[PDB]
RNA sequence: GAAGAUGAUCAGAUACCGUCGUAGUCUUAACCAUAAACUAUGCCGACUAGGGAUCGGGUGGUGUUUUUCUUAUGACCCACUCGGCACCUUACGAGAAAUCAAAGUCUUUGGGUUCUGGGGGGAGUAUGGUCGCAAGGCUGAAACUUAAAGGAAUUGACGGAA
């Protein structure tokens, strides 16, 4: 079997063997490089519920803060649902952040 | 840089750019800055990369602090070149 | 799915290339012309071709198209190209003053020519991208 | 090459590139003959008289080819100020 | 060898400057190009003008040296210079290619637009690249209008010029045409701005 | 890359040693050396051997072609070992007895 | 370490030739190297070459003619017993006719033909075809 | 039924290009096939092998036939043509055509001493294709074509009378081997000798000179 | 959370899933000496093609800002400089090809060295050595067997992949 990638787990190059991180969904030990680190910056309130909250609330403007979860996914787990998105051989080379 | 460089005589700019080693002939670009202290009227032939707390000929004035490369000339001190 | 077929389209194009004049917008006339011209065995096919031709004509009447630029069209283009709306003046003369060239540019000029009209800019390199 | 007493054997005696010397092969599909017309006083490019240059294909592929051509021209006397000796 | 007559006319130089043929190139810069004349600071390179002129002259000479005129295949994909190319073609009878090049034009002897040049001319070897490649399959010289970030692979006689574009490419084309005319043609003199105009060329208002 | 082997002008003994070492990967060579033919190989590393027909045995063939291959269980005279010899052509086994 | 300086130089030259350079810069610049260069020049494989005096070891520049094809160096300086010379030539050189096998010997650093003429062989250095 | 496309073809038809030597000199492409025939009437076309070759399909397989053809004479020209088509004869024809198009000259040199006419290669030349390196070492006289059968045949076609080979890697990939051999042959003209140190004039091409006769009216 | 209990599911399932959970996991004193200890790329050396960045040094910029007035440190900007954990094209160099700026300068075969491999299995076994508290390690066969074992990719077919 040939190399699919040059990088593979990616960040580990000239880095012996790094420390690991546990996945969110599976709790599989994944190296913090072969990791898939999506950043969930959700607002603390639900989109439609925001209005309701406003109606309820005291004060003006309000905090209306955002919850911050840097989620780590065990590759396989990510592939089941998450940002992964199985590419073509030629399309794998592209590292640019998608959409946008 | 391609095919026909004609390598004996470069433009001096190129030489300046390249490493003090990686030209035609080895030749350093460190200089004997002839420093004068504010105190006594006497000239110290201070090599620009001192590696030492450079005192004067006798008086404890402190001329140059040896930074890793070229020395910072301590306080308002005056100097000639080479 | 009333997508007029490829062959028909091709035929229409050919017709247009051949006989741009003698293809007046309206349909029956166009059909007749087609009949006179090309050896269409069918009737329906012929009709389709005529329709396509008419459509093409209509399109032309609102400006030109790709794959349809035969003779008359070229002439129309060509004339315009020859006698452009521009140029009054030269143009690209020394209309306003005597050329806002850079310092470097000026130097180059000096190196090359002897006496040229110049207006030496400051050359602000400027911060950020 | 030269059998017995002259008698030049081996035809197809090849075009050798101006820049490299490198032999231009029979199927060197990339190699090129540039023809530069001979100049005369006040306009005039003298019909049917050239400085002909051959460029090998390797050079062209590299992109060191244009520069080489320029150099050649300079050497000949078809240019001034273009190709310097030192860079 | 040379006539020592054509030393770049002052007017011509001025025109070039106006065009900003020589304020192009930017930060980006190719190791195969010593047509620069001092780097203007922060995202700029200034192009040597005399050298460019010389190159143009050489190109013109080369063109002249081709005997059969309907032969010098001019090319342009990118929109700014197509018009210029067309104009050039009109001036000096040599079937051009504005817009799409068609692959298998110089190879592939069945194609409707099967040209067979003995001298190719290009604007942007970054874009028309394909054309250059095609030419390289079948032994043709290539003239091209290099910005200092454009590749010069399978390129000869690379006229240096600003390929930000707009005025500059067109101007260059015009100059080339003029040169060609001078070297065997109607125009017998380097002087006189003459009945033509640069502004016949250039990109048009859509 | 100098490519493994020492290219020195006085590196000859080492080279020889290396070659010798390698020789023990080559199978035929190994066989020749150790006397596998002389120690095993029913025959005594010989072309032929006379042997006594202990019994006629039909052996079922490998695969693709399916048949019984009329072999003989032979006991070699010189060593005393027991082997199985195929018997060629039509019949032949009858002749052998 | 920098082993066989000469060899390195030769390699560099070869590389240059492959590239299509017109000239080479060589660092160490030995006596042997110089001799080799001279031999090459004599044969007709090399233009000018010039020894820079880095007030030190040396530093050569060689003008390549575009004539060199390979400029090889055989590794340990094998001891050649006159008859073996032929064998060596067969091994290295294309054709009985042309090319050389630069070998040092009592008389000096010379090609194979020269050595034969002399009636004097020795240890090989390199070759040129 | 002649009629040429290609300026070169037109020129040939006219009768101002005498032999293929000129073409070789100006490395002119020969996309048309008939030109070669016109030039060289002595083309012996020999089919080397034909592999059947199968793409695999939802139902069955697509049998085609990779016919290898070698073309020559005894002057010092060879062509190698490979084509894979379904009709066998057609495929063969195509291969032949390809070979003709290719047809490439060979520098035939002297074993050792000039004496007679040359019928070995000049220098030790080699080629490569996949994992086949065909190395052709020049022989002495009468010593024959010491080669793999296909290789030998190719040599014969070329007009090389005596030569040594050293075909290494997987020679039984016959087509590949042939290709390698061809490459090696080509490399003969390309290997610079001291015979060709002397500078040549650079002649004007027929395409430049006879430019009015070439091209359509 | 190997062991073990235990709750479902299936023709069954001491298997997942599920719940719990000794040994450990973690540590401290001894060993052991093995790994997909993998960049599945030995080391040293040289040379060959562009590009930007990026870390650590170090030069030059009447550059900018800091502001305690000139500042002087600091921190950038830009150019070059040497340095390790990193893209695109053509490859003429390579390579079976994926690919490779080295896996290049190799039938145009030789810069300097160490180590390893020689169809697959039998077998990392048998045996002996040796090393260990052990588990195991290093070392390491043959008999016998067999026409393929592999690699890379191509088209298919297929997939509780998208
Ligand atoms: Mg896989
Ligand atoms: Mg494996
Ligand atoms: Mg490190
Ligand atoms: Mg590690
Ligand atoms: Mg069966
Ligand atoms: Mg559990
Ligand atoms: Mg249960
Ligand atoms: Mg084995
Ligand atoms: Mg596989
Ligand atoms: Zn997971
Ligand atoms: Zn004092």
């Amino acid at each position: 079997m040939p190399k699919k990638r040059a990088s593979n787990g990616r960040n580990k190059k000239g880095r012996g063997h790094v420390k690991p991180v546990r996945c969110v969904n599976c709790s599989r030990s994944v190296p913090k490089d072969k990791a898939i680190k999506r950043m969930a910056i959700r607002n603390i309130v639900e989109a439609a519920a925001i209005r309701d909250l406003s109606e309820a609330s005291v004060y003006a403007e309000y905090a209306l803060p955002k919850t911050y979860n840097k989620l780590h996914y065990c590759i396989s787990c990510a592939i089941h649902a998450r940002i992964v998105r199985v590419r073509s051989r030629t399309d794998r080379r592209i590292r640019a952040p998608p959409q946008r | 840089m391609v095919l026909v460089q004609d390598l004996l005589h470069p433009t001096a700019a190129s030489e300046a750019r390249k490493h003090k080693l990686k030209t035609l002939v080895q030749s350093p670009r460190s200089h004997f800055l002839d420093v004068k202290c504010p105190g006594c009227l006497n000239i110290t032939t201070v090599f620009s990369h001192a590696q030492t707390a450079v005192t004067c000929e006798s008086c404890s004035t402190v001329l140059c602090t040896p930074t890793g490369g070229k020395a910072k000339l301590s306080e308002g001190t005056s100097f000639r070149r080479k | 799915g009333r997508v007029r077929t490829k062959t028909v389209k091709r035929a229409s194009k050919a017709l247009i290339e051949k006989y741009y004049p003698k293809l007046t917008m309206d349909f029956q006339t166009n059909k007749r012309l087609c009949d006179e011209i090309a050896t269409i065995q069918s009737k329906r096919l012929r009709n389709k071709i005529a329709g396509y031709t008419t459509h093409l004509m209509k399109r032309i009447q609102k400006g030109p198209v790709r794959g349809i630029s035969f003779k008359l069209q070229e002439e129309e283009r060509e004339r315009k190209d020859q006698y452009v709306p521009d140029v009054s003046a030269l143009d690209l003369s020394h209309s306003n003053d005597v050329l806002n060239v850079d310092t470097q540019t000026a130097e180059l000029v000096n190196s090359l020519g002897l006496k040229l009209p110049l207006s030496v800019s400051s050359v602000s390199a400027v911060r950020d991208r | 090459m030269e059998n017995d007493k002259g008698q030049l054997v081996e035809l197809y005696v090849p075009r050798k590139c101006s820049a490299t010397n490198r032999i231009i092969k029979a199927k060197d599909h990339s190699s090129v003959q540039i023809n530069i017309a001979q100049v005369d006083e006040e306009g005039r490019a003298i019909p049917g008289e050239y400085v002909t240059y051959a460029l090998s294909g390797y050079i062209r592929a590299r992109g060191e080819a244009d520069d080489s051509l320029n150099r050649l021209a300079q050497q000949d006397g078809l240019l001034k100020n273009v190709w310097s000796y030192s860079r | 060898s040379l006539p020592s007559t054509f030393d770049l006319t002052s007017e011509d130089a001025q025109l070039l400057l106006a065009a900003r043929v020589h304020l192009g190139a930017k930060n980006v810069q190719v190791h195969q190009e010593p047509y620069v004349y001092k780097a203007r600071p922060d995202g700029v390179n200034v192009i040597n003008v005399g050298k460019t002129w010389e190159k143009i002259v050489l190109a013109a000479r080369i063109i002249a040296a081709i005997p059969n005129p309907e032969d010098v295949v001019a090319i342009s994909s990118r929109t700014y210079g197509q018009r210029a190319v067309l104009k050039y073609a009109a001036h000096t009878g040599a079937t051009p290619i504005a817009g799409r090049f068609t692959p298998g034009s110089f190879t592939n002897y069945i194609t409707r637009s099967f040209k067979e040049p003995r001298l190719v001319i290009v604007t942007d070897p970054r874009s028309d690249a394909q054309a250059i490649k095609e030419s390289s399959y079948v032994n043709i010289p290539v003239i091209a209008l290099t910005d200092l970030d454009s590749p010069s692979e399978y390129v000869d006689v690379a006229i240096p010029c600003n390929n930000r574009g707009k005025h500059s490419i067109g101007l260059i084309w015009y100059l080339l045409a003029r040169e060609v005319l001078r070297l065997r043609g109607a125009l017998p003199d380097r002087t006189q701005p003459w009945a033509i105009m640069p502004d016949l060329y250039f990109y048009r208002n859509p | 890359m100098g490519k493994g082997k020492p290219r020195g002008l006085n590196s000859a003994r080492k080279l020889r040693v290396h070659r010798r070492n390698n020789r023990w990967a080559e199978t035929t060579y190994k066989k020749r050396l150790l006397g596998t033919a002389f120690k095993s190989s029913p025959f005594g590393g010989s072309s032929h051997a006379k042997g006594i027909v202990l019994e006629k045995i039909g052996i079922e063939s490998k695969q693709p072609n399916s048949a019984i291959r009329k072999c003989v269980r032979v006991q070699l005279i010189k060593n005393g070992k027991k082997v199985t010899a195929f018997v060629p052509n039509d019949g032949c086994l009858n002749f052998v007895d | 370490t920098r082993t066989s300086v000469l060899a390195d130089a030769l390699n560099a030259i070869n590389n240059a030739e492959k590239t299509g350079k017109r000239q080479v810069l060589i660092r160490p610049s030995s006596k042997v190297i110089i001799k080799f260069l001279q031999v090459m020049q004599k044969h007709g494989y090399i233009g000018e070459f010039e020894y820079i005096d880095d007030h030190r070891s040396g530093k050569i520049v060689v003008q390549l003619n575009g004539r060199l094809n390979k400029c090889g160096v055989i590794s340990p300086r094998f001891n050649v017993k006159i008859a073996d010379v032929e064998k060596w030539t067969a091994n290295l050189l294309p054709a009985r006719q042309f090319g050389y096998v630069i070998l040092t010997t009592s008389a000096g650093i010379m090609d194979h033909e020269e050595a034969h003429r002399k009636h004097v062989s020795g240890k090989i250095l390199g070759f040129v075809y | 039924g002649w009629v040429p496309v290609t300026k070169l073809g037109r020129l040939v038809k006219a009768g101002k290009i005498s032999s293929i030597e000129e073409i070789f000199l100006h490395s002119l492409p020969v996309k048309e096939f008939q030109i070669i025939d016109q030039l060289l009437p002595n083309l012996k076309d020999e089919v080397m092998n034909i592999k059947p070759v199968q793409k695999q399909t939802r139902a069955g397989q697509r049998t085609r036939f990779k016919a290898v053809v070698v073309v020559g004479d005894s002057n010092g020209h060879v062509g190698l043509g490979i084509k894979t088509a379904k009709e066998v004869a057609g495929a063969i024809r195509a291969g032949i055509i390809i070979a003709k198009l290719s047809v490439i000259p060979i520098r035939r040199g002297y074993w050792g001493t000039n004496l007679g006419q040359p019928h070995s290669l000049a220098t030790k030349t080699s080629g490569k294709c996949g994992s086949v390196s065909v190395r052709l070492i020049p022989a002495p006289r009468g010593s024959g074509i010491v080669a793999s059968p296909a290789v030998k045949k190719l040599m014969q076609l070329a007009g090389v009378e005596d030569v040594y080979t050293s075909s290494t890697g997987s020679t039984r990939t016959l087509e590949n081997t042939l290709k390698a051999a061809f490459v090696a042959i080509g490399n003969t003209y390309g290997f610079l000798t001291p015979n060709l140190w002397e500078v040549q004039a650079l002649t004007p091409s027929p395409m430049d000179v006879y430019a009015d006769y070439a091209t359509a009216s």
